[PDB]
């Protein structure tokens, strides 16, 4: 019933909300306990694709019948069939030793036995039952990708109606564009978690199904079977001739199996199953790092890089000196002509996407003036950390104006420290972590579209100083990760001065 | 693909992307790798060829139908038959 | 070192010295008392105290009940002169367990020092002693001798547990608040103790006891020494000074006393309920008073009525007031030295502080209430000891605070019976025809603390003239342990003040005790119409009287509040419906386990949200328990916190009103530059405080109005879980009872392991509670309260920022120059908001102490904890088991904890568990982990042969672990021969195995409702039900040796043994598997420490398969990676790649600062390398072209310039945690990179190449730089 | 802070280390019979800390 959209500013209000919304929307999880264990559930699983979707809830529908529960053919498997026992007739002379060593022998033939026929039904679970898991799977995938395409149809309409008609100005709507299109790469991110998600969902539900389903058939077949071998071989040491009673015994004993012979279930090995060298790859290429900044000393040269495997372009002062930080090389800005700076397309931000930085930063501490640290800004939008007074000063703001600027105090002792900084779209919260200590907690609701250069420039304008590790992240960072990468840094069994 | 990589017909449909050497693809791969590759949709997508293995019927209570779905199959050759109750475990290993 | 260095007895004669009796001052004539100087100035009389008072002298139950909610009346009590003793022997143990401690210490010699100040002259040349400060001590001969104290510890008056300082008063002076001081008498009691109620420290003591704690009396005792304290330094807050209370509304209290004196001694939370503003005013009020007591001695000429010399005197009292002393003599007292004295008496000595000296249960704040009294001895020894108080080192006693737990605890605790009635002082709570009336009464101390507004003043409005000199008030930092220190080891023990001779006072001493303000009874039993059923409702309904009549759970209030056999349950209709069906004798144990299961699982169900900020988790059922907020489904609730925010769990919302903040006034200094940009750096330094003065004043206001309200809320939640349980097991009892006794004895069932039970989950379920609700109670600060203050805040920097541009245009003139950069001094300072930070302001919030909670949990979890200290193999849990080492066990040398058992009986370990750790139960969760290393099965004779080797079977009945070919088998038995087992199994027909002859680490975890689970190296392998098993019973001892084994050369080895009282999770093993594996120290293939000098065959990880080789010797030959292995066996036993094939490398040291062969992570040094049996030297010559640098072995003199100097590397990984990794270095300090392999032609060549330095860490699982060290084994041994 | 191994810059986790002062000659740290540390002459005696 609102008034329509006019201004950019409610455009990115509207724009904001259907990021968010959708996100919430999309990633819902909720972990329950099954047969198993425990399973990251997704929500919205039955209201896609109709699966135990005539309750009024799919979550406590799927919790109450199990991972069988999802699958349309639930009995596929077929016993196998066998090549039945007989212990050889020309043994039943034998001596002892040879009489002992040859039914070694047999026990082998029969544990590897065992081991083939564990397998045939780890197939047939895989042919037959995994193969249904993977379609709920591919299915899943595909109302994603279904619902996505309608967000973006309606985003790319607001912003396609704007653009044809309403007095917003030129170069307002230029940015409006630009922006819009981070936050439809946000939004496929998005999606991305949750094609995650229900990836693991199925593929623990299937595993489930092995061992609540198929393995106990096996366990029925195989105690049958043993409990067959186990006859045919107490009668055929009974009929032997030349050997005693004690040595029947004995004997019976040796070559008897159990229920243990053939309990081969390692869920590890289910679950790593799904481990490629793809979903490695895969991993390693989404991750969040967008910048992990590397130094080292070859003889004759300075190395510095990036170590995220994204796009990330370096440019630096060719006489930019190295030093042992806290944990590796640390980089050495003189405070006067030195300056390096860093380039990917993600660093501009825009509207929804969130980030963290991090950085280890020694300063040797003088004047109080206001100078830029490292930032990344364009048109008076973006983030800046600046040297002022005794500490830092983290300012952020939009392209309406609106910002945060908020003083750190005491950072520049001389002595090394821990800066974090994290902004998070999702909860509206900004986050300021000095060490072990968070300095700051704070609302950024009010803050909208800070889109900046994709260029972070590390300039640390008259002040001299020492930084290392700097990072950044296209997620949040908490404060278990904070304390946690922090302290794993500190020991590495150095110790230090004051 | 890593899971029944040959049957994927069934699983999915697929959107054909165009690739021009060697603007998008090089001897270090696509530009910019696999995920980020920048490639143009191709204008043959529409004219592949739908063959639905099955279509599901929807129908409502007066028998009327609401609605035609298709799923494809895999491409594979079928049976015939059943593999796993024919199929000896070999106890003998050679 | 003792305190009381005499050992009385109180039938011993009088001495005159120090026994005695003794006439204390007194209105009228008093009957002297046997009395006994425990210590210089401190005597105690074992005597109901009626002599103190003539007033009250009459030991009976008054006719109307005094309003606190703990009283104890028997008149008899210390009527015997054996009760004399044991008070006298009590008393004296809690003054010895209180010294014992570095702030006891403190406190009781600053008490001895306090002498009360000689005041008695009104003729101001001469000092004179006041009369009321000194007793009369009898001798044998009939004389008496006069004689000055500090301290009397007197038996209580008519209420025995009423505990209080009394002190005798002057015509016109008061002693206790002008800096004078007077002699203290303390009511007190070491025989009795109060109960409480604590569900807080279930986060780091999961399994704290059920019901009932007891104070440590040794608190309470301390408590009552720091008032005396403060009224010996004159320093007590004046009585009247009281901290009012909103009595009118219907939810809150019909009224409290407390007095800011009292917060002030309790400490912690408690003190920071005075506000800066008022704290401020009294630390000025006795400075001055100080100041006073230094010009009167200043102006003293003379001293009177003893022997002593004024110089004694006047040193005296230097002593106790901390003055400073000129040349001349002349006294006056250093704001700094006094600052530093008030803040001792005042913040150091607290309540709060000594409980994190003595280590005991103690309430957290007097807002929880003492809800029970109990009749305690604590002379023996068997009972409380000096060191441990209740919790007795080295027993059942000193886990979880259980020697304070009434019920475990309970021989030495009785319960008595509360004077103070059910329902004494309550309010009157009715809803209206939802038909007639229904009203209930609510205990006074079951209501909500309200404070009044007008307890909170500040001066936030009042402006300021910031000046040129105007100096800044410091940091004012928060008390802590090392705080603490800091005073400690400056603290003076030396110098005790003499029992000086005195004139003789009169044979008796006048005077009364200090006037104590009436106080107004507070009204009873006011009642309240209400159109809503209330929290007190919703909880009252979900009470029962005991009975034989069945009751049934309703999810209906209404009924429940209506009918004494309905008990209102926020469990779902599912729960209500099983608890209350009617069940077969046949279906009864299984019946219990589901109700068990559902039990635990509505309690402990937690939703997630990612929709808000500072609330990441939510309970939901608190909804329908306390009926927060309104509506129906749970699912309001949820949606009504995520929406609303925190708000709507608070009774009522509290005022916080601050005001438009005092803006600044600049004084001008004309042509004075320098004075100039003082005022504007003074007038910036004033506005970084006034942000800190705000933030402190909301905090106070928060902790006093919100976080009480939350720690209510909290409190019923305990409250209405409780209940709960009570209720199903009441249902359950009831169902039992309805059995045929044949029936019942084919059941076997046992109230007190449910009891038990249902304990542990209602644990579990205040865990979750407890976070909530304070992420909810900071998440009001954070957004409804804190932004109210930065706005407050920010207007003040805009009108200081108006202000001081004016300040610099204005004076232009002298600041000429200067201009533009005090300009942007001033905009860029303004322009900022100072961050709120809650870790700056309180205790309890830090992000590190959240790891440490984490810590203390599985810590406090462990009832084994197996480890090597010092020379003996011991355990490190609470319950200090006992350790039996047999002659046949080997320790590794290099790392103790390593054992070796072989297979002979004298190989062994037997650990005696203490009775109160055995395990018997059907209900109890447990966990065992440990580390173990299997040697390969050589030999036919291990096919088929199980045998144990950890064991804990008792007749058939407990848990074992056992060992058979490729297997690691867990079994558990019930006492009807029912048993589960769940197996690793591991193949010996393998390339390279994760597992044979390496360490693995072990984890089982058993839940009885559930599952029993075993993990290897952190992951889940198998699970098998055990929800069939009835009782276990396990052994009293753990037997480690092999038990059965048939090969003779079998042994095992094994380290790190821990037994855990709950079922570990996966992130719990993940974490324990993680810190276990000792991350900075370089492991060998096996998984033992590498070492130097020890040579090892090596293996890429990269290529397993390939081992490595020598091409040439020399700096023109080279190393490379070859192939294939090749393969060892016997034949269906084992079938492995070989091991030993190739070159070795040894490890030298170069840099490294010690002796003991350990390789460290990061440790510099040399690698040599085996050829045909003789040493060479790893090295390359970097200068060649392209950045794999070939490696070579060079004859070790021939080395000279070459990169040879390698850096260890320890990494994790998955499985195996073997990672080693080396970065080879020139001799400049450069990077010549990590040795790894690349291809040349066909020949995979050693390689130190710096593109490994460019990569992150863990990247695929292949690295080529990632290597193994293998020294040969007596566990996998091949023919090398 | 010194070493017993001349090539050993860094100090690390565990080293054994000898404490040395400058006041007029160079003074090395030892401990006493009453567990008081004190500077010494000669470098021999000087205890060897971790
Ligand atoms: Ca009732
Ligand atoms: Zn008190």
């Amino acid at each position: 019933d609102n008034s329509p959209i006019d201004t950019d500013k409610k455009y990115y209000l509207w724009l904001r909300e259907i990021f968010r919304n959708y996100s919430f929307d999309i990633t819902a999880t909720q972990e329950i306990n099954t047969n198993c264990g425990i399973n990251k559930v997704v929500t919205w699983f039955g209201k896609a694709l109709n699966i135990l979707n005539t309750s009024d809830s799919f979550v406590e529908e799927f919790q109450n019948l199990g991972a069988i529960s999802l699958i349309n053919k639930k009995e596929n498997l077929s016993m196998p069939i066998i090549e039945s026992y007989e212990i050889p007739n020309d043994m039943l002379g034998l001596p002892l030793n040879d009489l002992n060593e040859k039914l070694f022998n047999i026990y082998s033939k029969n544990t590897a036995y065992f081991k083939k026929i564990y397998y045939n039904f780890l197939d047939q679970w895989w042919t037959q039952y995994y193969s249904q898991y993977f379609d709920l799977i591919c299915m899943a995938k595909r109302s994603v990708l279904a619902q996505e395409t309608l967000i973006k149809r309606i985003i790319q309409k607001k912003l396609s109606y704007l653009i044809g008609n309403s007095n917003i100005s030129s170069d307002n709507l230029a940015l409006m564009n630009l922006t819009t299109t981070n936050t439809l790469r946000d939004i496929s991110n998005e999606s991305q978690i949750a094609m995650n998600n229900v990836d693991s969902f199925l593929n623990n539900a299937a595993i489930c199904v092995f061992e609540s389903n198929i393995y106990p058939k096996f366990i029925s077949f195989m105690e049958q079977c043993i409990n067959n071998i186990n006859i045919k071989t107490k009668e055929f040491i009974q009929k032997c001739t030349n050997i005693n009673e004690d040595e029947k015994l004995q004997l019976i004993n040796q070559n008897v199996f159990n229920s243990l012979d053939f309990e081969f279930l390692n869920i590890q090995n289910m679950k790593s199953l799904f481990s490629s060298e793809t979903a490695l790859l895969i991993k390693e290429e989404t991750w969040p790092y967008e910048l992990v900044l590397y130094a080292f000393k070859e003889p004759g040269n300075n190395v510095i890089g990036d170590a995220s495997g994204k796009n990330t372009s370096i440019e630096y002062s060719k006489d930019i000196g190295l030093v042992y930080g806290i944990n590796s090389d640390a980089l050495y800005l003189n405070g006067s002509n030195q300056s390096i700076s860093f380039s990917n397309d993600f660093f501009e931000n825009g509207l929804t996407n969130s980030f963290s930085i991090y950085f280890w930063l020694r300063n040797l501490g003088k004047d109080t003036i206001k100078s830029k640290l490292i930032g990344s800004k364009e048109d008076n939008c973006g983030w800046e950390i600046y040297f002022q007074d005794t500490g830092l000063v983290f300012n952020m703001i939009d392209s309406n104006g609106n910002e945060k600027n908020i003083y750190l105090s005491d950072v520049s002792n001389n002595s090394w420290h821990y800066i974090t900084i994290s902004v998070d779209r999702l909860k509206e919260q900004l986050l300021i972590f000095i060490d072990d200590n968070l300095v700051a907690n704070e609302s950024i609701k009010e803050i909208l579209n800070i889109y900046s250069s994709n260029i972070i420039s590390l300039l640390s304008e008259n002040n001299p100083s020492y930084i290392e590790g700097l990072t950044i992240l296209n997620k949040p960072t908490t404060s278990q990760e904070v304390l946690s990468n922090y302290f794993e840094v500190l020991n590495n069994s150095y110790i230090r001065d004051s | 693909p890593d899971r029944f990589n040959n049957a994927l017909k069934h699983f999915y449909r697929k959107q054909y992307y165009k690739i021009d050497y060697p603007e998008n693809y090089s001897i270090n791969g696509f530009v910019n790798g696999q995920i980020n590759a920048q490639l143009s949709l191709s204008d043959r997508n529409q004219d592949i060829i739908n063959k639905p293995e099955e279509i599901i019927n929807l129908l409502n209570g007066n028998n009327v139908s609401l609605m035609r779905s298709n799923i494809y199959g895999d491409g594979l050759k079928s049976t015939v038959d059943d593999f796993y109750s024919n199929y000896k475990i070999p106890y003998n290993r050679a | 070192m003792p305190f009381v260095n005499k050992q009385f007895n109180y039938k011993d004669p009088v001495n005159g010295v120090d026994i005695a009796y003794i006439k204390i001052p007194n209105a009228g004539q008093m009957q002297p008392v046997k009395a006994f100087k425990i210590h210089n100035k401190i005597w105690v009389i074992p005597e109901r105290d009626t002599f103190t008072n003539p007033e009250e002298g009459d030991l009976n139950p008054p006719p109307e009940a005094k309003q606190v909610p703990v009283s104890y009346y028997d008149s008899t009590y210390l009527s015997t002169d054996n009760e004399k003793d044991n008070y006298l022997k009590g008393v004296t143990k809690l003054f010895e367990r209180i010294y014992s401690t570095d702030l006891g210490r403190m406190l009781l010699t600053s008490i001895v020092r306090g002498i009360p100040f000689w005041g008695g002259s009104t003729i101001d040349t001469e000092l004179k002693v006041i009369d009321t400060n000194c007793i009369n001590v009898i001798q044998p001969d009939g004389s008496y001798r006069s004689e000055e104290l500090n301290l009397v510890i007197i038996g209580p008056s008519a209420d025995i547990i009423q505990f209080e300082c009394k002190s005798f008063g002057h015509e016109v002076l008061n002693l206790t608040r002008n800096g004078y001081g007077s002699t203290q008498y303390i009511r007190f009691s070491p025989d009795f103790t109060f109960g409480f109620e604590e569900s807080l420290e279930v986060d780091t003591n999961p399994l704290l006891g059920a019901g009932k704690f007891a104070t440590d009396p040794a608190v309470t005792l301390a408590h009552q020494l720091i008032h005396a304290g403060h009224r010996l330094y004159g320093i007590a807050i004046n009585p009247n000074r009281v901290f009012k209370v909103n009595t009118n509304a219907y939810y809150e209290m019909s009224g409290l006393e407390v007095s800011f004196e009292e917060l002030r001694t309790f400490g912690g939370h408690d003190a920071k309920f005075i506000d800066s503003l008022q704290e401020n005013e009294f630390r000025l009020y006795y400075y001055n008073k100080f100041k006073d007591i230094a010009s009167t001695l200043n102006k003293a000429k003379s001293i009177v009525g003893t022997t002593a010399s004024l110089q004694y005197m006047k040193n005296v009292f230097k002593e106790k007031y901390l003055l400073s002393e000129d040349t001349s003599g002349k006294f006056s007292v250093d704001k700094l030295k006094f600052d530093k004295l008030y803040k001792m008496l005042t913040e150091i000595y607290t309540e709060d502080n000594f409980v994190k000296f003595f280590k005991v249960l103690n309430a957290k704040t007097f807002l929880n209430f003492d809800k029970a009294v109990f009749k305690i001895n604590i002379v023996p020894k068997v009972n409380y000891t000096i060191y441990d108080g209740f919790n007795l080192r080295n027993t059942n006693l000193a886990a979880n605070f259980n020697g304070q737990n009434t019920e475990i605890n309970n021989m030495n605790f009785t319960k008595l019976k509360n004077f103070t009635g059910l329902f004494e002082f309550y309010k009157l709570l009715c809803v209206r025809g939802i038909l007639n009336d229904l009203c209930i009464k609510v205990n006074n101390w079951d209501l909500f603390f309200s404070p009044s507004e007008d307890n909170f003043t500040n001066d936030l409005n009042k402006g300021e003239e910031i000046t040129s000199d105007t100096n800044i008030e410091a940091a004012e930092e928060n008390i802590s342990l090392d705080l603490i220190q800091q005073y400690y080891l400056t603290f003076n023990f030396d110098n005790e003040p003499e029992n000086i001779s005195i004139e003789n006072l009169s044979s008796d001493i006048i005077g009364q005790l200090e006037l104590m303000p009436n106080i107004e009874r507070f009204p009873n039993g006011k009642k309240y119409e209400l159109d809503k059923y209330t929290m007190f409702h919703y909880l009252r309904a979900q009470e029962f009287e005991h009975g034989k009549s069945r009751i049934a759970l309703t999810n209906s209030v209404n009924e429940a509040l209506l009918n004494p056999s309905r008990v209102y349950t926020f469990f779902s209709s599912d729960y209500v419906k099983k608890v209350n069906k009617a069940t077969e004798a046949a279906m009864f144990l299984g019946w219990v386990e589901q109700l068990v299961y559902d039990f635990t699982d509505e309690t402990s169900e937690v939703s997630t949200t990612d929709k808000i900020a500072d609330i990441t988790i939510i309970i939901p059922y608190i909804g329908p328990a306390l009926n927060i907020g309104n509506m129906l489904y749970k699912d309001d609730f949820v949606g009504a916190l995520i929406f609303s925010g925190a708000v709507i769990l608070l009774e009522f919302i509290p005022e916080i009103a601050i005001p438009v903040l005092g803006t600044f006034a600049l004084v001008s200094y004309i042509a004075n530059k320098v004075l100039t940009v003082q005022t504007i750096d003074n007038a910036l330094s004033k506005r970084n405080e006034k942000w800190d003065e705000v933030y402190k004043y909301i905090v106070t206001n928060w902790l006093a109005k919100v976080n009480t309200q939350i720690d209510l809320i909290r409190k019923k939640m305990k409250e209405a879980l409780e209940n709960q349980a009570e209720a199903t097991k009441a249902i359950i009892n009831y169902q039992y009872n309805q059995y045929t006794e044949e029936e019942k004895n084919n059941i076997n069932f046992n109230i007190d392991d449910l009891s038990s039970k249902l304990n542990e989950s209602i644990n579990k379920a205040m865990i979750n509670i407890n976070k909530f609700l304070n992420q909810c109670s900071v998440s009001y600060l954070m957004n409804s309260m804190i932004p109210y203050g930065v706005k407050r805040l920010e207007d003040f920097d805009a009108s200081l920022k108006d202000a001081l541009l004016k300040y610099i245009y204005d004076n232009r003139g002298t600041l000429i120059g200067q201009v533009d950069r005090l300009k942007d001094k001033v905009n860029n300072t303004l322009s900022t908001d100072i961050p709120f930070q809650l870790s700056k302001y309180v205790d309890n919030q830090r992000l590190l102490s959240t790891f440490t909670e984490y810590i203390k949990n599985i810590i406090n979890t462990s009832i084994l904890n197996l480890r090597y200290e010092s020379n003996h193999l011991i355990d490190l849990s609470r319950y200090a088991s006992k350790i039996n080492i047999g002659s046949k066990v080997n320790f590794d040398p290099i790392d103790k904890n390593q054992i070796q058992l072989f297979n002979l009986e004298s190989s062994k370990i037997e650990v005696i568990l203490k009775n109160a750790i055995v395990y018997n139960s059907m209900y109890e969760n447990f966990s065992t982990s440990f580390w173990i290393r299997i040697p390969k099965y050589f030999n036919s004779i291990s096919l088929n042969n199980e045998y144990t080797i950890i064991n804990c079977m008792e007749n058939n009945s407990g848990w074992k672990v056992s060992l058979n070919y490729g297997e690691i088998i867990w079994t558990l038995q019930d006492t009807q021969e029912i048993k589960q087992r769940v197996v690793f199994k591991y193949s010996q027909m393998i390339n390279i195995s994760d597992y044979i002859n390496r360490w693995i680490f072990v984890t089982i975890t058993n839940n009885r409702l559930n599952n029993s689970k075993i993990y290897i190296n952190g992951r889940l392998i198998d699970q098998k039900p055990i929800s069939n098993l009835g009782n276990i019973h396990a052994s009293n001892n753990i037997m480690f040796k092999l038990d059965g084994c048939r090969d003779t050369h079998r042994y095992i080895w094994i380290k790190y043994f821990n037994l855990f009282d709950k079922e570990l999770n996966e992130k719990e093993i993940k974490d324990l598997y993680d810190n276990q594996s000792n991350s900075g120290i370089l492991k060998d293939f096996w998984g033992d420490y590498l070492q130097y000098d020890k040579p090892y065959y090596m293996l890429n990880l990269y290529d397993p398969n390939k081992y490595v080789d020598v091409n040439n010797v020399g700096i023109r030959g080279y190393m490379y990676l070859k192939g294939p292995r090749g393969s060892v066996m016997t034949t269906n036993i084992y079938l492995n790649s070989s091991l030993y094939r190739g070159a070795k490398f040894i490890i030298k040291k170069y840099a490294s600062g010690n002796k003991d062969n350990i390789v460290r992570n990061n440790d510099r040094v040399y690698i040599n390398v085996v050829v045909k049996n003789k040493e060479y030297r790893l090295a390359t010559n970097a200068s060649q072209a392209g950045v794999e640098k070939i490696l070579s072995a060079l004859e070790i003199p021939d080395v000279g310039n070459l990169s040879q100097v390698v850096v260890m590397k320890s990494k994790n990984d998955q499985g195996i945690t073997n990672k080693c990794k080396m970065n080879l270095q020139d001799n400049n300090g450069n990077d010549i990179g990590f040795i790894g392999f690349h291809q040349f032609n066909n020949i995979a060549k050693l390689v130190a190449s710096n593109w490994y330095n460019r990569q992150i860490e863990r990247s695929s699982r292949t690295l080529g730089c990632s290597w193994e060290f293998i020294p040969v084994d007596d566990g996998w041994g091949e023919r090398p | 802070l010194l070493s017993i191994n001349p090539n050993k810059q860094y100090v690390q986790k565990l080293d054994e280390v000898i404490i040395s002062v400058l006041d007029n000659m160079e003074k090395y740290i030892d401990i006493s019979e009453d567990n008081r540390l004190q500077l010494i002459d000669n470098k021999n005696n000087a205890k060897k800390m971790i």
